[PDB]
């Protein structure tokens, strides 16, 4: 994962511009299946 | 799909209970933490396509203090909520002379109905809530701090002892989730108990305007 | 229109009118009437106000602040 | 009952090209590609009070995803509803609130911040974020500079 | 002092007439 | 006690609308044409001279159609009135240029949406050769 | 001599044209206004430009309407004069061994190659532009368009203004009821058409109505069925056109100054495509047939990117910069006193003419603008006649640094990045690969305009 | 981004109320850094009741 | 700048203009008055587009003279403080560059010029340049600049810029 950081995300930052540059998203999950890979696979489709 | 509207439906059960609770209304200890098994063996059916719908959802609840302040939670049961709809649910309320009630609309609701809970009389107290919005308990986020309505006379003494007016405290918006999670109006302070990473705790009060 | 005044022209207005068109006439100001040799300018405005036609508007104000704009040759003169 | 102007022949053209653009078989709209690894550092990381004592952080998988569905995501099955936060506090503000997004400003400064190994102190941090949040709605630093 | 009327002038009707001159 | 910077000027002048110097060329042309024939009066005042020479240098439009062309572009988006002239007026090159020249753009303006409104001035603008 | 006729009416008939141009070696003209040679060094001390000369040959015809035209001959007419570079052709030490450079007041070891202008020695800084007849393919994401058929098209050296069009492919994310179907379509704008008209429409006004022979010069290899597919779209637009007239009158609706009269729109369509539109592959009336193949291979590349097949050209090979040294520079420069200067003969005539007695064409050649103008720009710097009402493009014709000798070198074949769009759109400060050889590397000035500035290699 | 934080917390200060307010004197932090002490005399240290 | 505004004029109209059709000669008047004049409030009035309407006449009593409410439409030059907009120079002086903003004339003093910029006396017009010559500022040469204040003088309006800030000069 490519995440801006630096400058051009501290612009970002005192700009509360409506529209990043590369929003991203941290996603964490809970359960059984925090633990296993294929279990994750799932989520991932779901969300992608 | 049924399935799914099953988790859609308890969330948003489980959430409601828990906004009275946090807002100050008397909740029974089983509805609050109810498990999603429990969710369908209460109802006895599948919610879609099935005598377990929105209309029998509303729950009644009483505020602590007083049992004469009752709250009410109801369901549209429709894709979309207009102002037919919206003057019977008051005009339901009317009967049971009760001051405030929340509405759980849909992802859509008619640009005309929306000013209904703005021409209502003073007495008339309605709030909306999106269905997305009640599918998660804000309060809960590890991001947002604990927040506690501060009372009439607790805001008074504090200014008292701070020497502050209404404008020098923090202001918050009055459509913030939080806000419109605890149902606060302006004029109202919010105490927010914050774990200050320097100081540990950070008690801030920020005031609704 | 929908005008409450007395019709008349009173002595002040007949007085004022005819003052400031006699001014006027005085400062090259023409002369609806025909002239026949009057010189005197108070002349030449008083057969004016006899043949009705005087410019002048005469508005009325009312003691509530309302206004009323009557003509000279409108109101009723008295020769 | 439709066939009993683009009849058939040209509207056939016309549907295909939208349900291959704007159809979602699976998923929420604006996300690209989520990101699936497990967590080497300990931020990450879940951590959790042992029944002995002592602090200990167990692996568990987290998923980057491009873009901002906080609203959407939170509300899915098996996604924490507590840790999951976003790196745009725009997108917090309208889903957790002003006071949220504070911790949520102070952890992206913090995080760019300390990318490179520099440090600051905390306060100076926290006012710069109670500032812009005073008004109860984020607002963009004054951008007249004369000073 | 002789005010509660004030005098205007009236375009219209000077629409007819010869200077003097 | 008032700035442009800063959007602050006389009350009065909120409900005018701003003008371009290639449209206020027109309506001084409109005012040269009837005061020339129409009406027998006294040379236009050297006022009016001086301007006219100014609007016609920095015409940046050819024609009505040209001029309206714009003003309906800009109308469309939020910008300001005061800054609807000046930036026409302007002609800034690039969405850099405007901002530094006029601070207000920046405040509501992205770096990208603007640099699409410039450009589409330069593609009406045109030049004598 | 591609001067266009000049001619001048109220009966009596004036033809004006220019047969030759002479020019001589430098000198000064004093009070006394005797020819005496002007050296370089003289120049720099007295703070006067350091210039040559111009002559012209002037042939006027007049005619008075009797059937009878007699014509004069106007030897060496005192045009004006035309600053000299150092150590060229026309320069005074061109040629000179080294020892009579020493006489002369003049470093041998000095290059040269500089303008002195008021006794200021300027260097025409080179300033690269987008090359002309070249077609070139660009992506850009927030143009409502995918695809840029982007092909700026002049003839020799310059005989008209340069003419740029832009073959545009509509990008798919827009959704329509008949959009959607058709999809992806051709969409070309002409120099003066303000807006957009499909390309397919083009050639039907060029004279091939038959929708067979728009596919023969666009897809040149029928077998292939991909390309076949990306143009079925372009057609359905423009297929309610199908009489050539037709084609004309579409164009000529949108035009800039459309006629009152439904004939005037096709002769305006006429003149544009004609004229206006691939000045460079044919200026004639009977060259619609090679403008159209030029057309179609437009459409082609067009295909071959979009498709993928080729590679979209890059923004900043400079095989697709061209550079404009003095020469290219003045050259355009000449035009703008040039064109004014028969404007001026024009209107002193204009009085003349109407009352019907001859004038003298010395009063006619206006010497000021031929000197001031190109003196004016290259000690300003402002490129551009100052009375057109346009910005000038500064920066050109800096002064000589000559603290160093190797400053002096540099500066001399120093290099400018392309300004406005083109250059903006592109990235001139990174170093590209094309560099190798050509442009140095290492050098560049240090600051906000870094990599902007370049200087010429060696070899 | 300098010039642009200053400007915008060029009138915050600390009160004799042991409260940082700017100069319209609205209340920006109760106490300052949230504990109300210097952030030049504080010293890094681990207190070892946690671990 | 340029705006479209409607002002508010007594018009005295002497007893002499009291023939046929008087309110051509109240039209007519107003193009005098208000038009190539220059108010410190609003700035120069540079032309009169059309007449809105003409109020009812009043006799001013004692003087004799009719005083006639007109509103107008006009269009006014009105410079406001902390503006950027392109100038026009007209000479040059050691003292600083003379500007021309259409109907009024700006003054740039040599402090405000960027410290690189130098004034040389004897080239031929004189033209602020600096040492690089980059840029080169000649007369009728369009330059932005900033107004920085105005101040308002016998009637008419002066206005003094500069040119420190950025991205101020011949572009």
């Amino acid at each position: 994962k490519n995440v801006t950081l630096g400058v051009p995300r501290l612009k970002e930052l005192i700009n509360i511009s409506k529209k990043p540059k590369t929003p991203s998203l941290t996603v964490f999950l809970l359960g059984q299946s925090a633990r296993d890979a294929e279990r994750a696979k799932d989520i991932l489709c779901r969300l992608e | 799909d049924d399935e799914e509207e099953t988790y859609r439906l308890w969330k948003i059960r489980k959430t409601i209970m828990q906004l009275c609770h946090d807002r100050g209304y008397l909740v029974t200890q089983d509805e609050l933490d109810q498990t999603l098994e429990e969710f369908k063996a209460q109802f006895g059916d599948k919610p879609s396509e099935g005598r377990p719908r929105r209309t029998d959802l509303t729950v009644l609840v009483a505020h602590n203090d007083d049992p004469t302040d009752q709250m009410f939670v109801f369901f549209p049961e429709e894709p979309k909520v207009g102002i037919k709809t919206i003057k019977v649910y008051c005009q339901r309320m009317q009967e049971e002379n009760i001051t405030r009630a929340l509405i759980v609309v849909q992802q859509g609701m008619t640009p005309s109905a929306k000013q209904s809970l703005v021409d209502m009389a003073p007495k008339y107290i309605l709030e909306q809530f999106l269905q997305q919005e009640l599918l998660i308990n804000i309060t809960e986020h590890e991001l947002v701090p604990e927040h506690v309505v501060m009372t009439k006379e607790e805001v008074t003494e504090l200014l008292a002892r701070y020497k502050l007016r209404e404008n020098q405290l923090p202001r918050i918006q009055a459509g913030d989730p939080v806000a419109r999670y605890f149902g606060i109006k302006r004029g109202q302070v919010v105490k927010i108990i914050r774990p200050s990473e320097t100081a540990g705790r950070y008690i801030t009060y920020r005031l609704v305007q | 229109q929908k005008r409450i005044t007395t019709p008349y022209m009173t002595k002040y207005e007949r007085a004022r009118v005819l003052g400031t068109r006699a001014l006027q006439i005085a400062m090259c100001a023409p002369v609806m009437v025909e002239l026949e040799g009057e010189t005197d300018p108070l002349l030449i405005a008083m057969k004016e106000l006899k043949a009705r036609k005087i410019p002048i508007i005469i508005r009325r104000y009312l003691p509530d602040g309302s206004y009323e704009d009557w003509g000279v040759d409108e109101l009723i003169i008295s020769d | 009952s439709d066939e009993n102007k683009m009849d058939d022949d040209v509207f056939l053209r016309c549907i295909e090209s939208n349900m291959l653009t704007d159809m979602t078989l699976q998923g929420i709209e604006q996300i690209s590609k989520v990101y699936m690894h497990l967590p080497q550092t300990d931020n990450k990381k879940k951590i959790i009070i042992t029944e002995d004592g002592e602090f200990k952080a167990l692996q568990e998988w987290i998923l980057e995803t491009d873009g901002v569905s906080l609203m959407r995501v939170l509300s899915e099955k098996d996604v924490d509803p507590v840790r999951t936060t976003s790196n745009d506090i725009v997108e917090i503000f309208t889903v957790l609130g002003i006071e949220a997004v504070r911790k949520a400003l102070e952890r992206e400064l913090y995080h760019v911040i300390s990318f490179d190994g520099s440090y600051v102190n905390y306060r100076h941090l926290a006012l710069l974020c109670d500032t812009m949040t005073c008004r109860g709605h984020l607002m963009a630093i004054t951008r007249h500079g004369v000073n | 002092g002789t005010g509660c009327f004030d005098l205007l002038l009236d375009a219209e009707k000077c629409k007819y007439g010869m200077e003097i001159p | 006690e008032e700035d442009a910077s800063q959007l602050i000027f006389p009350k009065e002048f909120e409900t005018a609308e701003t003008l371009l110097n290639s449209e206020v060329h027109m309506l001084l042309e409109h005012r040269k044409q009837q005061n020339e024939s129409a009406e027998d009066e006294q040379e236009l005042s050297e006022v009016f001279m001086k301007t006219l020479n100014y609007t016609a240098r920095f015409s940046r439009f050819k024609n009505r159609e040209t001029i309206a062309s714009v003003r309906s572009l800009l109308l469309q988006k939020k910008l300001h009135k005061f800054e609807l002239a000046c930036l026409a007026n302007l002609c800034p090159e690039t969405a850099e240029e405007s901002k530094a020249l006029i601070p207000s753009l920046e405040g509501r303006f992205e770096d990208e949406e603007l640099q699409q409104i410039l450009d589409d001035i330069q593609t009406k603008r045109s030049f004598q050769y | 001599e591609d001067a266009p006729p000049i001619d001048l009416q109220a009966p009596p008939r004036y033809l004006l044209k220019f047969e030759q141009i002479y020019l001589s070696k430098p000198t000064h003209w004093e009070r006394d206004g005797a020819p005496s040679p002007m050296m370089p060094n003289e120049a720099r001390l007295r703070n006067l430009t350091y210039s040559a000369p111009l002559y012209v040959d002037i042939t006027k015809t007049v005619i008075k309407e009797g059937e009878e035209q007699l014509q004069t001959q106007h030897q060496k007419t005192f045009i004006g004069k035309i600053p000299i570079m150092l150590r060229s052709t026309y320069c005074l030490l061109n040629g000179l061994t080294d020892r009579d450079l020493c006489e002369l007041n003049e470093c041998p070891l000095d290059p040269g190659g500089y303008f002195i202008i008021n006794g200021s020695e300027k260097v025409l800084i080179a300033q690269e532009k987008m090359a002309t007849n070249t077609v070139y393919v660009f992506a850009k994401k927030d143009s409502k368009y995918a695809y840029t058929g982007e092909c700026r098209s002049c003839l020799e050296n310059s005989s008209r203004p340069t003419s740029t069009i832009w073959v545009s492919m509509l990008a798919r994310g827009g959704q329509g009821a008949k959009k959607s179907a058709i999809g992806q379509r051709i969409v070309a704008t002409l120099p003066y058409i303000k807006q957009e008209v499909p390309i397919i429409i083009v050639f039907r006004a060029l004279g091939f109505v038959s929708d067979r022979d728009i596919l023969e010069h666009i897809i040149y290899d029928f077998e292939d069925p991909e390309m076949m597919e990306m143009v079925k779209p372009s057609l359905d637009e423009a297929f309610v056109i199908q009489e050539q007239n037709v084609a004309l009158n579409f164009i000529g609706s949108r035009g800039a100054k459309p006629g009152v009269t439904k004939e005037k729109r096709i002769k305006y369509a006429k003149e544009v495509l004609q004229k206006e539109m691939l000045p460079h592959v044919g200026v004639s009336d009977f060259c619609e047939t090679k403008k159209a193949y030029f057309l179609g291979y437009m459409v082609h590349r067009l295909l071959l990117a979009a498709l993928g097949r080729r590679e979209l050209d890059d923004r900043d090979h400079y095989g697709n910069k061209r550079l404009d040294l003095a020469g290219p520079l003045l050259a355009f420069l000449f035009r703008g006193m040039f064109k004014n200067l028969l404007k001026e003969v024009r209107i002193y005539a204009q009085k003349f003419i109407d009352r019907g007695k001859d004038f003298n064409l010395e009063l006619a050649i206006k010497t000021r603008i031929i000197s001031d103008g190109l003196k004016y720009s290259l000690a300003t710097g402002n490129w551009g006649d100052q009375k057109k009402a346009h910005q000038a493009r500064a920066g050109v014709s800096q002064v000589l640094n000559r603290l160093t000798f190797a400053s002096t070198l540099s500066h001399l074949r120093r290099l400018n990045s392309p300004i406005g769009r083109d250059g903006k759109l592109a990235k001139p400060r990174q170093l590209h690969n094309t560099l190798w050889g050509m442009v140095c590397p290492a050098e560049t000035p240090e600051g906000h305009a870094v990599g902007l500035v370049k200087n010429l290699a060696l070899m | 981004i300098q010039r642009r934080l200053i400007k915008s917390m060029e009138s915050v200060m600390v009160k004799y109320d042991a409260t940082v307010r700017n100069s319209i004197n609205q209340v920006v932090q109760l106490r300052y850094g949230e504990d109300g002490l210097a952030g030049e005399s504080v010293e890094f240290q681990n207190l070892a009741t946690l671990k | 700048m340029f705006y479209h505004i409607s002002l508010e004029h007594e018009i005295l109209l002497h007893p002499r203009y009291f023939g046929p059709n008087l309110l051509n000669t109240v039209k007519q008047k107003l193009f005098t008055e208000v038009e190539g004049t220059c108010t410190g409030k609003y700035g120069f009035v540079i032309a009169v587009t059309t007449i809105d309407n003409i109020g009812a006449g009043v006799i001013q009593p004692g003087r004799g003279f009719v005083l006639y409410p007109v509103k107008y439409k006009a269009i006014v030059f009105r410079p406001f403080k902390g503006e950027v907009v392109d100038a026009v120079v007209t000479q040059v002086n050691k003292v600083g560059l003379f500007t021309e903003i259409g109907p009024m004339s700006c003054f740039i003093s040599r402090h405000s010029i960027p410290s690189e910029m130098e004034f040389d006396p004897n080239s031929n017009p004189p033209c602020y340049k600096t040492m690089d010559e980059d840029i080169v500022i000649q007369q009728d040469d369009e330059i932005r600049l900033k107004i920085v204040g105005t101040r308002v003088d016998k009637n008419d309006i002066f206005a003094i810029g500069s040119l420190m800030d950025d991205y101020l000069g011949l572009v």
